């Protein structure tokens, strides 16, 4: 039979009713290394916790992609004009790897 | 001094209510719910029972002349037969053959055990709920009985209590019900107009006064054979017996909140739903002034173990300087964790022990001593791992503290990942402002 945090009754023959409900139980260390906190938080309330993990992962990847795109746009607006002009080079001393416009010579 | 509070409607669950009027030492109230019940309104539409097929002795008349009549008692079947030649142990009686009159009549009536073995039907309506409450405070401990309706009082002493309207009404009863020998069912019965011959309430007679015994049991007579005397008829079996035989799965095992049902005033007892409000007025003579038991000084807390969620695992120690010994009320301000012990005395040593309980893993409750209050957080790791044979003693709200000590690093790594984007935005703004010129 299943049992949850609400309660389960008994009627086996003519015995008086018996009332039981489940504990909070679960396994894993709840104040330890990162790869048991998720296990503890997942064993209790199995639903909506993997949803939380997925949402956190989505936020992290969105942040990483946004930072990368902003850096790329900043680099382009930084030193696209030096790719223009007839000939010419990068100042190097003013900037060589701070904006990283390295493309042969 | 009126005060308001709300209590979950759970039997066998202590409740704490701390009164903190200024100019006096704050005190606590212990609330206990002891067997609340609920009672609906009844209407007693009609009654059902078995039927007796009253059939008198058959009428043989040896002249051949017909004789038909019809009185007003229920469901006569006026049938007359001709050309019958009955037999009898004396060989035969009379002489004329093929010219005889058989008059056979029958009807239905109630049974002898209709007074006892009958079943009743009722209609649901607005329902009022009993509430037996135990109240205690300093040197006072008393039970009472209220209505938890819009208005009622208790007057346990100089103080009065009013239990406001119920939060909701998820009554197990609904529309129409059937009551029969310490049991009820949510079975829709046919109306008083008519009923199918055999389903249920084939007799839909009214109250036990036995007036206008309606019946639709579909009698039908038949022509007797030539062998001997007969009274043949066709009669479907009583639907009351079939309904008793099938029965099954009474409403006692169908309450959507485990609400044990009784039958004397057709009541349902010991079920939890919603919460009950309360407003109490306490006289000024029920407590001492602030000149008694000043125990503020400084104050710090420590936690030994927090084996939580079962009965009480939060063993906490409180240390503080204080004046002369005396009583001191204690409670918890936040509802994350709750304590058991009411007002507790203080000795000159200044060390006391408390037993709290919670459902989370990083509680951040604020234990308040009868005049002071301090923050108190615990490292509540150990999850008890069994299945409990008794009730719960805490709120079901579980959530780690926003500051806490468990998920701090998760919050800080998320903040760092956001900070990289913030720095990227800032450097982009700087670059675009520089290149705009
Ligand atoms: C109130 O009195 C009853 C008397 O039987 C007792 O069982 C109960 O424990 C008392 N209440 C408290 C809080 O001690």
């Amino acid at each position: 039979i299943p049992v949850t945090e609400d309660g389960i009754e008994y009627r086996w023959g003519n015995n008086p009713p018996v009332r039981l409900w489940a504990q909070l139980t679960t396994e894993g260390k709840p104040h330890g290394w990162p790869h048991e906190i998720i296990l503890y938080y997942y064993g209790l309330y199995p639903a909506a916790t993997i949803v939380a993990v997925s949402a956190a992962c989505l936020a992290v990847v969105l942040s990483l992609l946004a930072s990368c795109y902003m850096f790329a746009t900043a680099r382009r607006k930084c030193l696209t004009p030096y790719a223009l002009t007839p000939g010419a080079v990068v100042p190097v001393t003013l900037g060589v790897l701070c904006c990283a416009p390295r493309a042969h010579a | 001094y009126e005060h308001t509070a709300t209590i979950p409607n759970v039997v066998g669950f202590p409740y704490k209510a701390h009164i903190e009027r200024n100019g006096f030492s704050p005190m606590t109230l212990q609330l206990e719910v002891l067997g609340t019940s609920l009672e609906p309104t009844l209407n007693l539409e009609y009654i059902t029972c078995e039927y007796k097929t009253v059939v008198p002795s058959p009428y043989i008349k040896c002249c051949g002349t017909s004789e038909c009549r019809s009185m007003e008692r229920p469901d006569y079947q006026c049938q007359v037969y001709t050309g019958v030649y009955p037999f009898m142990w004396g060989g035969a009686y009379c002489f004329c053959d093929t010219e005889n009159t058989q008059l056979s009549e029958a009807y239905v009536d109630r049974s002898d055990v209709c007074k006892h073995d009958h079943a009743a039907a009722y209609k649901a309506h607005t329902a009022a709920m009993k509430a037996t409450i135990r109240i205690s405070y300093g040197n006072l401990n008393q039970t009472t009985t209220a209505f938890v309706n819009g208005e009622h009082t208790v007057t346990v002493g100089g103080s009065r209590f009013t239990f406001g309207p119920i939060s909701t009404a998820w009554t197990p009863f609904d529309n129409k019900i059937v009551v029969y020998k310490n049991d009820v069912y949510n079975l829709d019965f046919p109306p008083y107009g008519s009923g199918q011959p055999g389903r249920f309430g084939d007799i839909q007679s009214r109250t036990v006064e036995s007036k206008d015994l309606y019946a639709n049991t579909a009698l039908k007579l038949s022509r007797p054979s030539s062998g001997t005397v007969h009274v043949p008829y066709t009669q479907t079996p009583s639907g009351f017996k079939y309904w008793i035989k099938e029965r099954g799965t009474s409403l006692n095992d169908k309450a959507p909140f485990g609400c044990v049902i009784k039958t004397n005033p057709v009541r349902a007892e010991n079920c939890a739903v919603g919460n009950i409000p309360v407003s109490m007025d306490i006289p000024d003579s029920a407590f001492t002034r602030v000149i008694d038991a000043p125990a503020v000084t400084n104050l710090e807390c420590q936690v030994a173990v927090c084996t939580h969620s079962s009965d009480f695992g939060g063993i906490a120690t409180l240390t503080f300087k204080t004046d002369k010994p005396g009583k001191c009320a204690v409670h918890s301000h936040s509802n994350v964790a709750t304590i058991q012990e009411a007002a507790v005395d203080i000795k000159t040593d200044g060390k006391i022990t408390l037993h709290f309980s919670t459902a989370s893993a990083s509680p951040a409750f604020k234990v308040s001593v009868c005049s002071a209050k301090t923050t108190c957080m615990a490292a509540c790791e150990p999850p008890k791992d069994h299945i409990v044979p008794y009730g719960a003693s805490h709120n079901n709200q579980v959530f780690p503290d926003m500051s806490g000590t468990a998920m701090t690093w998760v919050q800080r790594v998320a903040g760092g990942f956001g900070g990289l984007t913030l720095a990227a935005v800032a450097v982009l703004i700087l670059v675009t402002c520089v290149t705009m010129r």
